[PDB]
């Protein structure tokens, strides 16, 4: 009677995975190698002797214990002393390693099959050989490059050393001061000024600290509790520390002082507990510590440390230079590019092979089209031939554009489509060498991004598909008897100037006005109208021709510039060449704007250069690791290797360990993803060789994560399906192990170096409950003021997962908070630490005294469950004239999250979602799909915050109709403060969206899933109708209330 | 002019190689937009039109510029039965693209673990040489100096040595053979997408006809 007895035929459960990634092991095929294993063992005499040796066995270990059971074997004196020889395999990354820190174990050898070989160290130079340190590092071999051919590759490692080797001299400038600099950058906001709300907390602006101190007997500490200005630098400090030290009945005022100047400058500041340490001219609160104790109602708790027992630690970097190391020829050996005269002319001949259906299908055709990110021409399709069985043209494709209209960035892009496109991939028509591509090429293809209905693709990767078993695509460009090539700059000047002369004679009309001193005063607001637009406003075309007319003085509003170059004819050699000279002598200009100039709208190399020198000049480098992930994400819009961004990222990061720290995971993390495999492995190697001695505390990490990796992939495969007591006893089990034992203790959190994890407290670590095994970990604090801190790091390790859409959305979540922050409004977010550090791989920073809004109700738990408990849980911990804080903070952070979430259009928030901590903050964890991916299945967005009654109560206070409460109207004003800070500030969100189409979200996939952003902050309404947009949009989601 | 329709001006012009009418952003800014020269935004402010709106669209485009709505009545549930035909196809794309991926990074699993093999096999070779050196040269002796207390072992050595190289050139077979299968598997992994992709995009422009015109 349910199914009108319809029987289901098809329909079986005998294996259907929907009910209840995916980097091999210790050895191939197998995770975890037995504790003992048969090891075949070859030496120099052809004997294979097959030794067992335990899992966790030193190559010494084995060595020695190969030394003895090699005299019960034949031919035993022509085998060396054993001091005399070496280990080495063949490793799962199928290279020939030779084994020379012999402290390493057999199952931290990556081994395949287990064997070893004895040789003799060949090349005696053994401390060059720990490339493999680098390799290891990077997570492929360095040889490995050695053997690649085009010129390109090796042309980038060669000359990128000059940034490495640079870098490395201004660390060794004014040492040791300058390396602790390098390896103790000071932590500092911004802006040294406080906003007003951080004054008011330190009567007319002194903090108390507490210095520290430690002398014989060496275990005893000294507190030394200040009281001084925000506003003074460490040294004063420092001065007022040793005043307190030495004060005495038996010193005089002025000998005081004469043992205060000599004792001052031997002392340094360092944060008690971790290693952030306070070295140079910044006022106490402008470092981030101390504006951090302000807010959460602390006290600085700082340490003298010797500059010499500081001093002591930092090692002697000293790069070294690998074993890869105005015109002499007559002027025009090449032909410049704009002396030939032709269409450009590109021959298309045979794929390969393409995977399709004879049946279903009925034709195909490569289609083909110029670009420079958008298109300067009609896309050229060829004709339907052998249709979905052995498809090959041999047909000239004849593009209208003149070739000196090639601009310098432009590219052939392609694909295969049928009658929907099959498979695709794009081409440089510039070599790297300013070279006009000639002759025939093989391009292997790409396959079609999931959601991408767009039949050619030109935002995908510029370059062959470096698997060969794809869609090879041969194909020839036009060759004009000579090596042809872009325009020297001092060319391209002179037709500028001259293009600039022969416009000031031209007739008295012209089309009208069409694309050409009146200086109009309606006109000249029209230009600052279209200034101040948001960049994804697009343009009309008569904008585009009144922009490009007034040009020159557009100069003056430099803001403009973004603006201007959109409008510019790309195809006209004539237009390009003026702007280039405009840009030449374009004044700088904000590094928010300057970004927006290194997304995919802007390919060319004269507008991007502009770009790195904004940054340059005006970035700082906290501003660059606060925005590092969009500028990592933008190398792979760049068109060629050797480039100017890479080469001021790489110097950044070698002139500042905390932005090379993260430049290297930002890199490492998609080391995996084969698109960019190359430009990023060869940039890591350049890193790698040129950070110092990081590179052995990367390796710690690196190596730590290994383990983690491997460890929940075997509870995640063979462990599943066994109850969680069964895992928990797998878990600790391995941990105990001593391989495990050495690689997951004393090493530093990726998620913040400044924390050093010690010893695996094993006690407190544990496997989530969740499906993917979230490893929760648990470290004592090795720092020696650990007391004052925290006494145990623990963050969890989650192998499920792709990290990097909550990544960007804390990201961005910081940057509101302030954002709002430094204009006045305090919300206080809080975005915890996450880092994607591989595949759907990565860390999170745990947030102790938090929980969930669902197990909160649990707590309060007796039917029905009330909506007072969160309100009654929370006054359980705040009590008194505390109290009214709590519900301050919690009142003030749900603002903040209630304007974020709904700009974002971040995941629907449900109590397993939402999380208080016992001080009464709010904060959102998972975010999820961010602009809104779920409407693809089904306007006006959504409100993804909806205020049960639960948090209206808390708000309010203990309250019954608490909508109208002026508690509540309170929030609603801190709600619309924020949503229009946020507004005013809302180009860099838009910027830092597009930066970020690059990487491989598929909720970033084109510039019109960031249409959302616009939308929610109605950025093409007025600011009082997006208010009130706010307003109904807020109202319709609560039922009433806005 | 009702009787003509940005965001979703761009989505509905997307999948098409064309031209359509749309209001404005701000009412003082222009009045309305119109959007075969690489589509882009005409404002209609070009006191109102100078033809009556309409007699200037009909009228068209290099004229004046140097780079120059179906009712679909035509074939409530015709909804919900095309929408979860499109979902349940979507499901089954999206289900293929998951297969298509896995065996991709298989198959550069496999190829990385055939260098391996070939590599690892080629140190077994060398070392069955290494003794033939080493072993043939104290053959001097042969048949004397306590008989064949050394030359009995000696072949015992050479024996397992080409019994193991056997058995790996045996498993790289095998992984060669497992290729071969996964590279047929993957290509026809593939073949089913692109035979999918335009029926999944027609369904989901035949749902787009009564879109326009509870359940999903
Ligand atoms: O490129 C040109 N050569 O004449 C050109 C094109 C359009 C208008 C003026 C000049
Ligand atoms: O488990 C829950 N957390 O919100 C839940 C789920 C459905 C309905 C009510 C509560």
């Amino acid at each position: 009677s349910y199914y009108h007895h319809h029987h289901h035929h098809d329909y079986d459960i005998p294996t259907t995975q929907g009910a209840m990634p995916r980097s091999s092991g210790e050895l191939w095929g197998i995770h975890l190698m037995p504790p003992r294993i048969l090891v075949e063992c070859l030496l120099p005499n052809g004997m294979i002797v097959t030794l067992e040796c335990l899992r966790e066995a030193t190559l010494i270990t084995i060595k020695h214990e190969l030394f003895k059971e090699a005299r019960k074997y034949p031919l035993h004196q022509l085998l060396q002393d054993e001091s005399s020889y070496i280990f080495v395999s063949v490793t799962q990354e199928a290279e020939r390693e030779e084994f020379f820190d012999e402290t390493r174990r057999l199952c931290d050898l990556r081994l395949f099959q287990p064997f070893l070989k004895v040789i003799e160290p060949v090349g005696n130079r053994e401390e060059k050989i720990l490339n493999r340190e680098i390799g290891f590092a990077i997570g492929m071999p360095v040889c490995e490059f050695d053997m690649v051919k085009d010129p390109e590759v090796q042309d980038f490692r060669r000359n990128i050393l000059n940034v490495c080797k640079e870098a490395v001299d201004l660390r060794d400038l004014n040492s040791p001061h300058s390396r602790a600099m390098y390896v103790y950058p000071p932590n500092v906001e911004s802006s040294p000024e406080l906003p007003k709300h951080i004054y008011n907390k330190l009567d007319k602006g002194q903090i108390i600290v507490v210095i520290w101190v430690i002398v014989s007997p060496n275990n005893d500490k000294q507190k030394y509790t200040l009281k001084i200005n925000h506003d003074c630098v460490p040294e004063q400090v420092i001065a007022e520390a040793i005043r307190k030290k030495t004060r005495s009945m038996l010193l005089s005022s002025e000998q005081l002082k004469l043992c205060v100047l000599e004792y001052q400058g031997k002392y340094i500041l360092k944060v008690c507990g971790c290693d952030e340490y306070f070295l140079e001219k910044y006022p106490l609160s402008q470092y981030k510590y101390i504006r951090s104790c302000i807010m959460l109602g602390r006290m600085p708790n700082l340490m003298l440390m010797a500059k010499e027992s500081l001093y002591s630690q930092l090692p002697m970097d000293c790069f070294t230079m690998p074993s890869y190391s105005p015109y002499m020829n007559g002027e025009t050996s090449t032909k410049s590019l704009w002396v030939i005269n032709s269409a450009l002319r590109i021959k298309i001949l045979c794929a390969t092979y393409v995977n399709v259906n004879i049946r279903d299908i009925d034709k195909i055709y490569v289609r083909t089209g110029i670009y420079h990110g958008g298109e300067p021409l009609c896309d050229n399709v060829n004709t339907q031939r052998v249709p979905c069985s052995n498809p090959r043209w041999n047909e000239w494709l004849n593009y209208d554009i003149y070739i000196p209209d090639l601009p310098r960035a432009a590219r052939l892009c392609l694909s295969i489509c049928s009658v929907c496109p099959l498979a695709w991939g794009n081409i440089n028509l510039f070599d790297y060498t300013d070279t006009l591509v000639s002759g025939k090429m093989a391009l292997n293809l790409w396959p079609v991004p999931h959601g991408l209905e767009d039949l050619l693709n030109p935002i995908g990767v510029t370059g062959s598909n470096p698997n060969k078993e794809t869609p090879c695509l041969e194909l020839e460009f036009d060759w004009f008897s000579s090596v042809v090539k872009f325009p020297d700059m001092s060319v391209i000047e002179e037709h500028a100037n001259w293009s600039v002369s022969r416009e000031a004679g031209f007739s008295y009309s012209h089309a009208g006005l069409s694309n050409r001193n009146e200086l109009r005063e309606n006109d000249k607001e029209q230009l600052k109208a279209i200034s101040t637009r948001d960049p994804l406003s697009e343009i009309t075309e008569q904008e585009k021709d009144f922009l490009w007319s007034h040009r020159h003085y557009c100069v003056t509003i430099p803001e403009i510039l973004p603006k201007l170059l959109l409008s510019v004819k790309w195809n006209s050699r004539d237009e390009v060449a003026q702007m280039y000279c405009l840009v030449k002598d374009w004044p700088p200009i904000k590094p928010e704007q300057a970004m927006e100039l290194l997304d995919c709208n802007y390919p060319d190399p004269m507008v991007r250069g502009f770009a790195v020198r904004c940054l340059e000049k005006y970035l700082t480098d906290d501003k660059l690791s606060q925005y590092l992930i969009q500028l990592v994400q933008v190398l792979k819009y760049e068109q060629y290797l050797d480039n100017l961004l890479v080469r001021f990222l790489l110097k950044k990061a070698l002139t500042n360990q905390r932005i090379g720290h993260f430049f290297f995971w930002h890199l490492k993390s998609e080391m995996h993803n084969k698109t960019v495999s190359q430009r990023f492995g060869l940039l890591l190697e350049s890193y790698c060789r040129a950070c110092g001695m990081y590179l052995k505390h990367l390796n710690r990490q690196v190596e730590a994560m290994e383990k983690l990796i491997n460890l929940t992939d075997i509870l995640k495969q063979e462990k599943k399906d066994e109850t969680q007591k069964v895992q928990m006893k797998f878990l600790v089990e391995q941990m105990r192990r001593p391989d495990f034992m050495d690689a997951l203790q004393g090493f530093l959190s990726p998620l913040n170096p400044a924390h050093q994890l010690g010893n695996l407290r094993l006690e407190e670590c544990r496997i989530m409950s969740s499906a993917k095994r979230p490893l929760w970990l648990n470290w004592e604090n090795p720092d020696i003021m650990s007391e004052l801190l925290f006494q145990n790091n623990e963050i969890i390790f989650k192998n499920g997962d792709d990290l990097r859409q909550d990544m960007l959305t804390l990201q961005i979540i910081r940057i509101m908070e302030n954002i709002w922050q430094n204009q006045g409004l305090d919300l206080r977010m809080l975005p915890y630490g996450c880092l994607s550090i591989g595949d759907c791989v990565g860390l999170i920073e745990v947030v102790r005294n938090s929980h969930t809004i669902m197990q909160i109700q649990c707590k309060g738990g007796l039917l029905q469950f009330n909506s007072h408990t969160l309100h009654q849980w929370l006054k359980d911990k705040n009590k008194g004239e505390i109290y009214d804080a709590a519900i301050d903070l919690f009142t003030r952070s749900c603002a903040g999250y209630c304007v974020a979430t709904f700009i974002l259009g971040i995941g629907d928030r449900h109590n397993s979602n939402i999380m208080v901590k016992d001080d009464g903050q709010l904060f959102h964890i998972d975010f999820g799909h961010f602009l809104d991916h779920k409407k693809k299945k089904f306007k006006r967005e959504r409100v993804p915050f909806v205020l049960t009654q639960d948090f209206l109560i808390v708000i309010s206070k203990g309250a019954q109709e608490c909508t109208k409460t002026r508690e509540f109207e309170r929030f609603q004003e801190m709600c619309y403060k924020a949503y229009l800070a946020i507004r005013q500030h809302a180009n860099l969100f838009i910027n830092l969206f597009s930066m970020m189409l690059g990487s491989g979200m598929p909720e970033l996939q084109s510039f019109d899933d960031i249409a959302y952003i616009r939308k929610t902050l109605a950025l093409d309404k007025t600011e009082q109708e997006a208010l009130e947009y706010f307003m109904k949009q807020m109202n319709d989601a609560h039922h009433g209330g806005w | 002019l009702q009787d003509y329709w940005r965001e979703e001006v761009n989505e509905k012009l997307r999948d098409t190689a064309t031209f359509l009418v749309r209001d404005a952003s701000t009412k003082m800014h222009g009045d309305y937009t119109l959007t075969g020269g690489n589509n882009k935004l005409i404002k209609i402010f070009h006191g109102f039109s100078d033809s009556s709106v309409v007699e200037l669209i009909n009228h068209y485009l290099a004229q004046y510029n140097p780079k120059l709505s179906k009712y679909q009545q035509d074939q409530g549930k015709k909804l919900h039965e095309y929408n979860t035909q499109f979902q349940e196809k979507s499901r089954e794309y999206d289900r293929l693209y998951e297969e298509y991926t896995r065996t991709s990074q298989e198959i550069q699993m496999k190829r990385t673990a055939i260098e391996a093999f070939n590599e690892t096999i080629k140190i077994f070779e060398e070392q069955c040489q290494t003794q033939e050196r080493y072993s043939k040269e104290y053959i001097e002796k042969f048949k004397r100096e306590g008989n064949e207390k050394e030359i009995q072992r000696i072949m015992h050595n050479y024996d397992k040595l080409k019994s193991r190289i056997s058995e790996i050139i045996d498993s790289r077979r095998r992984l060669e053979e497992d290729l071969k299968k996964q590279a047929a598997e993957y290509r026809e992994i593939d073949k089913r997408m692109n035979s999918i992709k335009p029926d999944l995009i027609q369904l989901r422009k035949t749902r787009d006809q009564y879109l326009m015109w509870e359940w999903l």
